[PDB]
């Protein structure tokens, strides 16, 4: 009867931006809870980019039940949030409805009177793998200022294969290294910098990652003033943003990466 | 023992006219110029029919067919290239030739840095036309539509068509006799509906299945928002844009399915 | 050889290689004692370019390993300097150096190092057989007025005819093979040069992607351009003088 | 259009 989740948005661009941080595949799985929505998009059971938008953000958020859960074609989806394009300036609502299982999920959009309406079909949830990040056991943790690692990670040798992280106590304190075809190229980041906001580096520590799933986290990188990087004593790289909106509120997405051996 | 001689003096309609090319070469690669004394039109038959009052642009105008008008088909990328180059020249004039093969050739007065006039000349290709084929080739007749009502913003319009031919390549278009215009795709996994409304008549519902990238390649290559944009819709047959902008009209015609 | 540039001199490097990526896909590098010199050459052997950078250029040059003749990639060398718009407002200080690797240091502001190890083969000196003053035929004239006169041409154009016309006039036509394409003429005059000797009736065609390559480089530099050229055949020398620099391009013309 | 003559290099 009743729809097991409704949202809604005076701007939708306070959702549509924060997705476009984590649209690096098709399909998300979308998880609804009483403490907003968390989208999470996950590959090759080694990376996972995560995005909870809380529900203060909402002009309208209610929940039935404590999980409410579905798989969304993430591609689809944004194509429908951004339909009306981005004019200079009135806004783009949106209407957010889930009956439940079974049921599609239906977008309802408006500009100036003009009514878009948008029929999505679901899909039952695959397993999304559980990383088990803790601070508990994290060895090394820095943040830097986006704005300067943008072109680290925009200006990419993508003919190698890894991506080398060092974090160190000692020099050089921070690099990134890519190992392509005649070429080596480095990146070093001194801890007094003014770029670094915190350097809590205990233990020098050398990580390769696979070099093609790094890569979509510039889509976050650069939506983001400050962003935190962290690995624990598995080896396993964390990637912490902070995504403003144009509400003035502060969203979170996370990456996770597995490392490579 | 045709002739035809043009000159453009005035920078404003040196910009206006340079336009309309960039246009065509939007619309068409290969596009058919008509040379009447009184004005000048663009043909291409999915039909596009472009009308330019002649005295409006240009301060010389010669013309002149044995038996009033002159075709000839151009490839429109050449047309708006040598126009390019008079951004901001002085003279601007365009002849008939044919020396080693027949050309529309476009002299071009460029500004002189100082000194000396640069002078470049671009000979176009072109395609003599028989008046056997003028029949063929006129303007596509207006049969009274089912619907006719006024176009909402086009810049909204191409927004939302842009993003709905990301999913399917079939919009359904369908006006209604009070006000309403509505854009529809469907597919397996997603329907989307855009509702257009309070958009206005001239003095039921009527529907067209179109090809969706015949209608963005209509509203992309579209300069400004038009001063009269217009849809005229043959229920599941046709769909007609009357269009008239600054003493230019043009007229788009797309076909259904 | 260990090079330094700073300043401003860091974006017009860039603009250097920029400039000889247009022509060849390997960048020669030979450190002389009048500078540093980067070369390239055409896939068909009929194109050699060369800037050659006095060593006042630089904010210290030393030469010789106490010769270097080098061969890279110029796609590697390419994205080391790509977008200049990061070169003027990150890159502070650029090192180059020499063993197994040619490394590339960028000083970024805020401590930040960018670095480069750029792997390269050792080669012969990438020398053309070229002389201006051979040349019986010359043209002069600032970058930007041959600039303008290569603008309504399409930048897809390959070829271009250079060619003295009656009245002292210079004519570029664009140059096509025997199906119909656009004929573009440009007419200069000879007061806008500063200097025109060419007889009546000479008229040569080259590449005009590659002289658009140089054409790019000394037009932000506001430099002044000559171009030397003989008979049909004979190549084509287009000339390029700094006080902090010198670069010359020399392009095949085409027979007959 | 492409039959440049080669330019001759030293080696």
């Amino acid at each position: 009867d009743q729809y097991s989740l409704v949202a809604s948005l005076d701007n939708v661009r306070n959702l549509s931006t924060i997705l476009k941080a984590i649209h690096f595949r098709e399909h998300a799985t979308c998880f609804a809870t009483k403490n907003g929505i968390k989208v999470t998009v996950e590959n090759a059971k080694c990376v996972q980019a995560n995005a909870a938008i809380q529900a203060g953000i909402f002009q309208e958020f209610k929940v039935q039940e404590e999980s409410v859960t579905f798989r969304i074609n993430l591609t689809v989806l944004l194509d429908c949030l951004s339909i009306f394009g981005s004019s200079p300036g009135t806004l783009t609502a949106l209407r957010m409805c889930y009956q439940g299982y079974g049921y599609p999920l239906m977008l309802f959009l408006e500009e100036g009177g003009v009514v878009t309406v948008c029929k999505i079909n679901t899909q039952e949830p695959e397993e999304t793998l559980d990383f088990d990040f803790c601070s508990t056991n994290v060895i090394n943790k820095i943040i830097l200022q986006s704005e300067g690692l943008r072109e680290a990670f925009s200006e990419l040798d993508m003919t190698s294969e890894v991506l080398q992280i060092t974090m160190s106590p000692d020099k050089p304190y921070f690099r990134l290294s890519t190992f392509g075809n005649a070429g080596s190229s480095h990146l070093d980041y001194p801890k007094d910098s003014d770029l670094m906001e915190a350097f809590h580096c205990n233990q020098t520590q050398v990580n390769r990652y696979k070099i093609s799933l790094l890569k979509p986290s510039t889509k976050a990188l650069v939506l983001s003033c400050k962003v935190s990087i962290r690995t624990d004593n598995r080896g396993f790289l964390s990637l912490q943003y902070a995504i403003r909106n144009e509400d003035g509120q502060i969203c979170a997405v996370e990456y996770y990466c597995c490392p490579d051996e | 023992h045709h002739k035809f001689r043009a000159k453009i003096v005035d920078g404003a309609c040196l910009n206006h006219f340079t336009r309309i090319s960039n246009m065509i070469a939007k619309l068409a690669k290969t596009c058919t110029l008509r040379i009447s004394p009184d004005k000048l039109n663009f043909i291409l038959c999915v039909s596009m029919w472009c009308e330019l009052e002649q005295e409006n642009f240009f301060n010389e105008f010669q013309m002149e067919g044995v038996s009033n008008e002159i075709y000839l088909e151009l490839t429109s990328e050449n047309l708006s290239r040598a126009l390019k180059t008079a951004q901001n020249a002085r003279a601007l004039k365009i002849k008939l030739t044919n020396k080693h093969f027949p050309c529309l050739t476009v002299s071009v007065e460029l500004l002189s840095m100082s000194s000396s006039s640069r002078i470049v000349t671009h000979d176009i290709p072109i395609k003599v036309i028989p008046r056997k084929l003028w029949k063929d080739l006129q303007e596509p007749v207006v049969p009274d539509p089912d619907v006719s009502i006024y176009l909402p913003v086009l810049k909204t319009m191409k927004s939302v068509v842009e993003k709905m031919k990301n999913i399917s390549n079939h919009l359904v278009i369908e006006a209604n006799l009070d006000g309403e215009l509505n854009l529809k795709i469907e597919t397996e996994l997603v329907c989307v509906t855009t509702h257009f409304k309070d958009l206005g008549n001239p003095p039921h519902m009527a529907e067209v299945h179109i090809d969706i990238r015949k209608l963005l390649q209509f509203l992309a290559g579209q300069q400004v928002n038009p001063t009269k944009a217009l849809c005229n819709i043959v229920n599941n047959k046709m769909v007609h844009f009357d269009l008239l902008h600054e003493d230019v009209s043009l007229q788009y015609f797309i076909p259904a399915l | 050889m260990k090079c330094l540039v700073t300043g401003g001199n860091v974006k017009v490097l860039g603009k250097a290689v920029h400039s000889l990526s247009r022509i060849g896909d390997e960048l020669y590098l030979e450190p002389l004692e009048d500078g540093l010199s980067l070369r390239t050459v055409n896939s068909s052997r009929s194109a050699y370019a060369c800037f050659l950078f006095a060593p006042l250029f630089f904010q210290q040059y030393q030469a010789a390993t106490p010769l270097l003749r080098c061969k890279i990639l110029m796609k590697s060398f390419l994205s080391v300097f790509r977008s200049l718009a990061m070169l003027e407002k990150t890159v502070e200080k650029c090192c180059i150096s020499l063993s197994s690797r040619l490394v590339v240091q960028l000083h970024c502001k805020f401590g930040v190092r960018k670095t480069h190890n750029l792997s390269f083969q050792d080669c012969e000196s990438l020398q053309a057989v070229f002389d201006p003053a051979s040349c019986p035929h010359m043209l002069r004239a600032p970058a930007r007025v041959l600039g303008e006169a290569v603008l309504p041409f399409s930048p897809a154009l390959a070829e271009v005819t250079l060619g003295i016309g009656r009245g002292r006039r210079v004519i570029l036509r664009s140059y096509h093979e025997e199906a119909k394409a656009m004929v573009t003429e440009m007419c200069l005059g000879e007061e806008d040069f500063q200097q025109l000797q060419a007889q009546e009736g000479v008229a040569i065609t080259f590449c005009l992607k590659e002289f658009r390559g140089l054409l790019s480089f000394a037009e932000s530099a506001n430099l002044n351009l000559s171009i030397h050229f003989d008979a049909p055949g004979r190549p084509a020398i287009f000339t390029i003088k700094d006080s902090l620099l010198d670069g010359h391009f020399v392009l095949a013309t085409l027979s007959d | 259009t492409s039959k440049f003559p080669h330019l001759t290099f030293e080696s």
